[PDB]
């Protein structure tokens, strides 16, 4: 189990970070996440493994949310190529994007830095393949690169978009439903962590060089 | 699709906005980044260090019950 | 090419394959003992049989 | 409805990328024609759009502004006890 | 870490062996050494009904853990100190483990190094 | 590299031909021909009370609605579910079983009013 | 899908309008009927570009087949309303 | 037993006194009641079967598979009214005798307690089954599918004549009940290997057991739609119903002498499931579906552990109504392109919006989707085979992926995509089509929640 | 430089990177516009029946059913009992039934042997 | 603008 | 328990709801999409109740 | 098949919507675009056509070399996301005439109307098709090409089909 998913979660990290249609960015982000779950029930931390899932819930689904509003903007059109100029264009499904990338890399205390750090944390301080655990830290890193890549070619640089298009985003319903996940988003980790009753032994002492492999590699 | 305020499309064109739509995204990015640097004054251990990591070298051999080589 | 195309596929899953067994055979992992547990190291909470009194195992501070 | 498109000769290469991309093509013997075509793209509110850096700290000032402020209250309810 | 280079590149002989250890008798230094003190007994981790995995030496203090968080419910935010306290329990277990490797380390240190003079002069 | 002389005169036939057909496609405002319907008296009352977008009214009606919800869709199914739960379920032997709550030294057995010894003494931590 | 319905005379005027900002193209001359080749000498492979030009400004290919048939701006608009279902 | 033989046989005096134009009405409705009077056979015990009298007698096996039998005669003539129409009255109440006089056969042949009374009705099937092939037919190879079907049968069903006359003679009964105690084993001699091959052939010819199987695409393929439902929905369980009757007086010989034949399914089942992904005929596609279905039914019957019996009663009664259903809906699409091609008519959806949601639940059916009576007959048939050795998984699990495929598949072909430009008689569903597929699967689905009644004498 | 296309039975060639298509000749020229006359003379064929506004049914296509024939009902009067034949038959229809049968037999041998030892695990087994 | 919808019969 | 049995039940039951009004038609249509966002919305906040009895 | 001229144009399209897909950001799009032309300008009036060949024989080797994997395609073309989404929706217009009376009496406008085309369709079919026969040659059709409407008051030949199509949003 944790060499299954250590390749995936590398391979398919691996295929998005050239990938242009905007939702199979976001689908190939998914797989290394689902990867990632598996090491961690690997390297016996069922418990982590099934935090991520809970976690991974909120901004996962929110990205897609966002990526369909831009979507439809631009009359279906899927091709990260043919967007762009958008940071000021839509403001609300900006920030939210914005918002569930910081979640996905791992930004600390969102909903994804208290189940993701965790996990990378257990990886290091344990008696695991060698192999498995670069494949997790490299994937790491390919996690930050992607997810640029969809801000970067979506939301900056100037507008590639066709010349008459609507660029709307003001029904109520699409920013309520946004704005009950972007909620979501930022405490559901926090909640969470803090609630759920203790089921382990947590390892929070070892190398600080380990502590903040994450924070370094995701940097990077 | 259908519902809510109407914009009506401009043609090469910033879009026209509305002041909810502005307001309501520019709070959001603020409360996200009043979490983080409130998060981080009251919890900085969690993501630097919780407790010192002792270096062995400097563990002198008696404490650890390493006797003299020639007994 | 249809042929190149086999070549880097296979090349890649071989190659994936012989580095997980050797680092299989060389895990990593961190420098401490064994984790203790308390009294005949839980041979009653962990399905022991009461009748066949366990070895002693004892474990000492440092 | 009838939309009313804008004038079309406020559309230059003038002072934009394009600019300085035909500068560059005329020292090669070329020219670049639909130049115009692609210049709304860098006209009007798509004129110096924010920077990768910029867009992370967006909210930065009214979140830390609000910081600021927020732990003020802490420290002087905290002088209390 | 680094004993992973020295156990992988270097001597194998005067580096611990994790699914071995401990080799060297308990007792060879410490001419008298204390048994760990266990203050929770079997009745009450198993009325509290820990994990097997939380039943070491630490029971104790996460007994009261649970203990003040249950009650301050729906106060998610109270019961910190006890899991400090727990935590930090857990911490200086960490370093007897580590203590106990490097006990290892230098042991074995000494059996290449005191065997070598009985090898060369006779 | 261009139409024929004759292939812009069949287009040009069959594409005012096309408009037609599409013109055709219109629905005059009578259409639909809705057939006569037996219409409930409740909605009335609420049809003409929400002729007007009074933002008292607005909520009047939000308020209805979502309780008649909460009390065909909440309240009725759990009566059912509890009646079926307690007097058919819960009858039966080992249906329903329920994890042994936890106990802590010093807790108080309601059942019985037995008194869990305190743990033992801890020597210091300070830290 | 929420946008505005295109209209015969927001075609012919879109199309103009692209062409208007081609260097290659007098304005005041640029009728509906101005022929791309015999009344503007330009080249085919001019017209290609043109072609090109419209299909990104309106989104949608539009074959080989048909393009090069295409040769008068009138035509592309009486192409584009037969193709997108365009009436009045 | 003769409370429903009776009542079968005053059918034909029904049809025939009946007026010019109610024949299908009278029948029909009659006919129903019949069936709903079936249900009486369910007043089996834990313990010991309904021995009515000295011929006729039914346990918890025959009764699942008489009451699918008298259900099916009233949509067998709800599927015949259309191809029927334009037909001299005369014939359409032979057409009719037909069918009410094969029940009459097939009701006798379930409940005989003697296994000679069994043979005669068990053979004497083939007269009505095979004059609905070759008189009601539509094609010119309905006559050369008769003979087939007709050949192919009796070549195995007389050598387990001898066997049978054999048996009495030395054991003085083919009483069931009786053979219940005087059973003796079956020691190991080339005698014996020509007895248990005799008794077995003549069922795994209608199972059929592949190889053996070549008849089955030509009868169900050529047969109309009321043939093919009666031939692929209970004909099939004539063969299945006799291994789990006659291997009772065969151990312990059976447990050797299945391995030419449980190889032969295990690995069948991969050569007919294979077949129907490369189909061009959509009504050739069930039929080979079917021999994949009963494959399974010959591997269970063959191993003899509780939950093969279990099991292999449950995929009897599962296929029956959705080899049918499918039938059924196969030819609905027949009589308005009068094409048996699967690729003539395409992108029905959109035309059809309702007959594709039947299609949805008979292809969901057919692929055995939990919890339907398809997967809990087809589950109990796997978990025992591993009981028998752990690499059968390999063979059933991979069985079921191509399953998934050839349903799924005409699935797809048929009812998405682009219409048939061509095609513009696709008229409206008529309510009799639609009453006629809420019959074959409401039934089906309800058994879901007391599925207790068709898993046999085992349960 | 630029390194030659090599196609395969799952990957066509390139109609770009075809020779035969740049070589040009008279008879070439002929063919495609022969072709054409065919592909042309369909086309009326179906266009006056489809187009018929008294036409109500399907308009049967012996392409089609020249296809399904040849699928089913002319294979075997084709079929004739050589080599190349009876060898694929042999092991595409003997071969994977002989081997499936040193399997299971030999499993169920050694299993068999083993519960006759008592050495066989089946101690919470009362199902089969 | 209130366009017709060719749809199949649903009254069956 | 009998509040954490019965609330844990109904949640499931609720999300089934406009699956069997959807059976015999007893709604009015047009508003079904609404429907089934308020089904969902007060399936929610019915297993917040047992998880709070687990948190508790 | 295609002429020379025409393959040329052809080859000089694709290079242009490759080079999109990989220069992305217009301004680049733009410099490479105009180099690219001026790579076609200067054998615009190549003489001999062995030697014309050759370049165009060329330059497809080059294309397939550096074409972009992933080449950006419009969402409705062949290969698009949208492409082929609506065809669930295209309902033939034969359909109608399956309608309950109870259902066209809710339109009786669009029907009586559509009555209109369909005798329309009715009475100038036996002229369409003489008109067929006579300007055919006598073997058969060579090309797939449809004369117009030669006599005033005469439609197209086969004209109902493709007048009317279903919309391409029908719904
Ligand atoms: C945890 C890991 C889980 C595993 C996941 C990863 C598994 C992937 C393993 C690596 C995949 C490598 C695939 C290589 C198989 C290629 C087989 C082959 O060569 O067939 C291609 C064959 C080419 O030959 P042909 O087209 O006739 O002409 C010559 C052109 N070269 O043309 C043909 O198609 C003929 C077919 C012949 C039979 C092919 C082999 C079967
Ligand atoms: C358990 C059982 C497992 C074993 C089952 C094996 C399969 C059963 C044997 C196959 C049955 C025959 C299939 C049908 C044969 C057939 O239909 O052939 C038709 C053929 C056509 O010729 P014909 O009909 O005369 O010309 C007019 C046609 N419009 O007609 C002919 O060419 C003449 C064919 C005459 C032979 C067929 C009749 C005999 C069939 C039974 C075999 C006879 C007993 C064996 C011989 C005894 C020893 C001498
Ligand atoms: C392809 C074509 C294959 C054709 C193969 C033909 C097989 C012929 C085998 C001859 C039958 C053997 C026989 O004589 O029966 C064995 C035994 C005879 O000895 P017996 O006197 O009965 O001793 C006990 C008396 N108390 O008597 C008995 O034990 C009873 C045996 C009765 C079995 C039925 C009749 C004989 C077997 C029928 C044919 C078996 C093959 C079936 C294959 C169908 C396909
Ligand atoms: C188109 C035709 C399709 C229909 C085919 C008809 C069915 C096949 C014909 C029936 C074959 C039956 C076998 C009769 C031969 C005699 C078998 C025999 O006597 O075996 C006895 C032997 C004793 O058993 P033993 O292993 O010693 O353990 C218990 C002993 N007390 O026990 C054994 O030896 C083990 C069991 C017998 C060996 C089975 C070998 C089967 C090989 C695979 C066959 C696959 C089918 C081939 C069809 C091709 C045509
Ligand atoms: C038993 C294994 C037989 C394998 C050897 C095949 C026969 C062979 O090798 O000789 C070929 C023989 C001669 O053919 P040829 O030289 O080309 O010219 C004359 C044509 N009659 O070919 C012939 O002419 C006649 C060959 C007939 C062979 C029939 C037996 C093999 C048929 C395949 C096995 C049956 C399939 C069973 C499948 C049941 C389960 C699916
Ligand atoms: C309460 C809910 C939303 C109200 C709101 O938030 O404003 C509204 C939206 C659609 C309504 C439902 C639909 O109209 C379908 C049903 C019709 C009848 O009112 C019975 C209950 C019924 C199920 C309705 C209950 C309630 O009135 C609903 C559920
Ligand atoms: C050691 O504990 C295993 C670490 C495996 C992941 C690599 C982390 C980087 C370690 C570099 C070695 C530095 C030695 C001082
Ligand atoms: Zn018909």
């Amino acid at each position: 189990t944790l060499c299954l998913g250590a390749i995936t979660t590398l391979f398919t990290a691996m295929c998005a970070l050239t990938q242009n249609d905007i939702k199979k960015i976001i689908a190939f982000s998914t797989s290394s996440q689902l990867g990632l779950m598996m090491v961690t029930i690997g390297i016996n931390q069922p418990y982590l493994a099934f935090l991520h899932i809970c976690t991974h819930a909120f901004f996962k689904a929110m990205l897609f949310m966002c990526s369909g509003s831009i979507i439809h903007s631009l009359n279906d059109e899927q091709d990260i190529r043919k967007m762009g100029g958008l940071f000021k264009a839509m403001p609300f499904t900006t920030t939210a994007l914005i918002v569930g990338s910081l979640a996905l890399t791992g930004m600390p205390f969102l909903t994804g830095f208290y189940s993701k750090d965790l996990i990378i944390e257990a990886a290091n301080t344990s008696y695991t393949n060698a192999w498995a655990l670069l494949m997790t830290l490299i994937a790491t890193s390919f996690t930050a690169i992607y997810s640029t890549r969809i801000i970067f070619f979506a939301l900056l640089g100037q507008p590639r978009f066709p010349t008459l298009v609507n660029i709307n985003e003001n029904n109520p319903l699409l920013i309520n439903s946004i704005k009950r996940l972007l909620i979501g988003s930022l405490f559901a980790g926090y909640i969470i962590s803090n609630n759920i009753p203790p089921t382990t032994i947590p390892q929070m002492t070892m190398p600080y060089y380990l502590k903040t492999t994450a924070l370094i590699v995701t940097i990077l | 699709a259908g519902g809510g305020a109407h914009i009506e499309p401009r043609y090469r064109q910033f879009p026209q906005l509305t002041r909810s739509q502005v307001i309501q995204a520019e709070f959001f990015s603020a409360t996200m980044w009043f979490w983080i640097l409130w998060r981080f004054w009251h919890d900085s251990d969690a993501v630097l260090g919780h407790f010192p990591y002792p270096d062995p070298s400097q563990w002198t051999d008696e404490e650890l019950g390493i006797p003299p080589d020639d007994e | 090419n249809w042929n190149l195309m086999c070549k880097h596929l296979f090349g890649f899953v071989a190659f994936m394959l012989f580095m997980f067994w050797v680092g299989e055979t060389y895990p990593a992992y961190q420098p401490v003992g064994p984790k203790q547990y308390p009294y005949n190291n839980l041979y009653l909470e962990r399905g022991g049989d009461p009748n066949k009194e366990p070895e002693p195992v004892v474990h000492y501070e440092i | 409805s009838k939309m009313e498109l804008p004038d079309y000769k406020q559309w230059k290469i003038e002072g934009t990328p394009l600019e300085t991309v035909q500068e560059k093509l005329a020292a090669r013997g070329l020219r670049d024609p639909w130049g115009r075509n692609e210049a709304w793209r860098y006209m009007g509110g798509f004129a110096n759009n924010v920077s990768f850096v910029g867009a992370l700290l967006k909210g930065f000032k009214w979140g830390f502004a609000a910081f600021v402020v927020a732990i003020g209250a802490e420290y002087y309810l905290e002088s209390q006890k | 870490g680094a004993h992973l280079a020295r156990r992988y590149l270097g001597d194998a002989s005067v580096e611990p062996d994790p699914l071995r250890m401990p080799t060297f008798p308990p007792d060879y230094g410490f001419p008298e050494r204390k048994e760990r003190e266990m203050v929770a007994t079997q009745q009450e981790m198993n009325d509290a009904q820990l994990v097997l995995q939380q039943r070491d030496y630490c029971a104790h203090y996460l007994i009261r853990f649970l203990k003040c968080k249950r009650d301050s419910f729906p106060n998610f935010l109270a019961c910190k100190h006890e899991r400090h306290d727990w935590d930090y329990c857990e911490h200086l277990d960490y370093v007897k483990r580590m203590k106990e490797f490097e006990r290892e380390r230098r042991l074995l240190q000494r059996k290449k190094r005191r065997e070598q003079r009985e090898a060369d002069m006779a | 590299s261009g139409y024929t002389p004759e292939e812009k005169l069949r287009l040009q036939q069959l594409r005012e031909l096309r408009r037609r057909w599409l013109k055709d496609q219109e629905l005059s405002p009578r259409e639909p021909v809705l057939p006569p319907q037996r219409v409930s008296p409740v909605e009335r009352f609420w049809n003409k009370f929400l002729q007007d977008g009074a933002l008292w009214k607005n909520v009047i009606y939000k308020t209805y609605r979502h309780s008649i919800f909460a009390f065909t869709h909440v309240l009725i199914p759990v009566w059912i579910i509890h009646y079926y739960l307690k007097y058919h379920v819960t009858t039966k032997p080992y249906t329903i079983v329920e994890k042994k709550p936890r106990i802590f030294p010093g807790d108080t057995i309601l059942e019985t009013g037995e008194v869990i010894p305190p743990m033992k003494e801890f020597p210091d931590q300070h830290h | 899908s929420d946008a505005p319905p295109l209209t015969l005379e927001g075609i012919k005027d879109r199309v103009l309008y692209v062409l208007k900002l081609y260097d290659k193209i007098d304005p005041e001359k640029l009728s509906v009927n101005s022929h791309f080749m015999k009344d503007l000498g330009l080249d085919s492979l001019d017209q290609v570009e043109i072609i090109m030009a419209m299909e990104d400004e309106f989104g949608f290919e539009i074959p080989d087949i048909d393009a090069e048939k295409l040769m008068c701006p009138q035509e592309i608009v009486d192409y584009i309303a037969d193709k997108k279902d365009v009436y009045e | 037993m003769l409370k429903y033989i009776i009542p079968t046989i005053m059918l034909m005096p029904l049809t025939w006194l009946s007026k010019n134009n109610m024949i299908w009405v009278n029948s029909t409705a009659h006919s129903l009641l019949i069936s709903f009077t079936s249900l009486l056979l369910m007043n089996q015990f834990g313990d010991n079967s309904l021995n009515f009298s000295l011929l006729f007698f039914s346990d918890s096996l025959s009764t699942p598979l008489l009451i699918l039998t008298m259900w099916l005669l009233p949509l067998m003539l709800m599927a015949s009214q259309h191809h029927l129409s334009k037909e001299n009255l005369t014939r359409k109440k032979l057409f009719i005798t037909m069918l009410i006089s094969l029940q009459l056969f097939l009701i006798m042949t379930f409940t005989a307690m003697e296994l000679i009374l069994f043979y005669i009705l068990f053979e004497a099937t083939l007269v009505p089954t095979l004059i609905i092939i070759t008189r009601w037919g539509n094609q010119t190879e309905r006559l050369n599918a008769g003979l087939y079907f007709l050949f192919y049968t009796l070549a195995g069903s007389l050598p387990l004549l001898v066997a049978l006359i054999y048996i009495q003679n030395t054991v003085g009964s083919l009483n069931f009940l009786m053979l219940q105690y005087w059973v003796q084993p079956v020691h190991n001699s080339w005698s014996n290997v020509f007895m248990w091959l005799a008794c077995m052939m003549a069922f795994m010819v209608k199972m059929p057991l592949y190889g053996l199987h070549l008849w089955l695409p030509k009868a169900h393929v050529e047969a109309p739609i009321a043939g093919s439902m009666v031939l692929a929905a209970v004909l099939l369980k004539l063969g299945g119903y006799g291994m789990l009757r006659i291997t009772l007086i065969l151990n312990p010989m059976t447990d050797f002498m299945a391995y030419p034949f449980i190889m032969l399914s295990l690995w069948g089942m991969i050569m007919t499931s294979s077949i129907c992904l490369r189909q061009t005929d959509l009504k050739s596609l069930i039929a080979y579906s079917s021999v994949s279905h009963m494959a399974l039914v010959i591997v269970a019957i063959l191993i003899q552990t509780p939950w093969s019996y279990m099991g292999a009663t449950a995929l009897m009664i599962a296929h029956g109504l959705t080899s049918s259903m499918l039938f059924c809906l196969a030819n609905s699409n027949y009589e308005r392109i009068h094409s048996r091609t699967m690729i003539l008519a395409r992108g029905l959806q959109t035309l059809l919006p309702l007959m594709a949601t039947w299609w949805l639940l008979a292809s969901l059916t057919n692929l055995a989707l939990p919890p339907t009576i398809n997967l809990i007959g087809e589950l109990f048939v796997v978990m025992s085979t591993f009981s028998w050795s752990n690499i059968t998984i390999i063979l059933m699990g991979v069985n079921m992926v191509i399953t998934a495929l050839y349903s799924l598949y005409m699935l797809i072909m048929t009812q998405r995509g682009k219409y048939t430009y061509h095609i513009n008689n696709i008229s409206p569903s008529f309510t009799r089509e639609n009453a006629l597929m809420s019959l074959h699967i409401l039934p089906l689905l309800l058994l879901t929640l007391n599925p207790k009644i068709i898993l046999g004498p085992l349960y | 430089s630029f390194p030659k296309y090599e196609a395969s039975r799952l990957s066509s060639l390139p109609t770009t990177l075809d020779p035969a298509e740049y070589d040009i000749s008279s008879e070439t020229r002929k063919a495609q516009a022969e072709r054409l006359a065919i592909r042309s003379r369909l086309k009326r064929e179906y266009q006056l029946q489809y187009y018929d506004p008294s036409r109500r049914g399907v308009i049967e296509d012996p392409a089609l059913v020249r296809w399904t024939y040849a699928r089913s009902a002319n294979i075997y009067p084709n079929f004739r009992p050589n080599t190349k034949t009876s060898l694929l038959g042999a092991l595409f229809g003997i071969g994977p039934l002989v081997f499936w049968y040193y399997v299971f037999k030999t499993d169920r041998d050694r299993k068999e042997k083993l519960i006759q030892e008592g050495k066989l695990d089946r101690t919470f087994n009362i199902s089969y | 603008k209130r366009l017709f919808i060719i749809k199949p019969s649903g009254f069956y | 328990m009998n509040m954490f049995s019965s609330l844990s039940l109904v949640t499931l039951l609720l999300l089934t709801m406009p699956i069997m009004m959807m059976s015999f038609n007893t709604y009015k249509p047009s508003n079904y999409p609404l429907y089934v966002k308020t089904a969902i919305s007060y399936a929610f906040i019915t297993s917040m109740i047992p998880t709070m009895m687990f948190i508790h | 098949y295609l002429t020379h001229q025409q393959k040329v144009l052809r080859l000089y399209k694709r290079a242009l919507r490759h080079l999109e897909s990989w220069c992305i950001h217009r301004d680049k799009y733009r410099y490479f675009a105009c180099l690219l032309r001026a790579r076609f300008d200067e054998h615009k009036n190549e003489k001999d056509m062995v030697k014309a060949t050759q370049l165009l024989r060329e330059a497809e080797e080059e294309f397939w070399h550096g074409q972009h994997p992933q080449p950006y395609i419009f969402p409705e073309s062949p290969g698009g996301t949208s492409y082929e989404r609506y065809e669930c929706y295209k309902v033939p217009e034969w359909c109608l005439d399956d309608w309950h009376p109870s259902e066209k009496a809710m339109y009786p406008d669009y029907f009586a109307k559509r009555e209109q085309w369909k005798k329309l369709r009715r009475e100038s079919w036996e002229r369409e098709v003489k008109q067929l026969q006579e300007e055919t040659p006598v073997g058969g059709p060579r090309t797939e090409a449809l004369p117009p409407a030669r006599k005033q008051g005469d439609l197209p030949p086969l004209w109902w089909h493709i007048v009317t199509r279903p919309r391409e949003r029908p719904m």
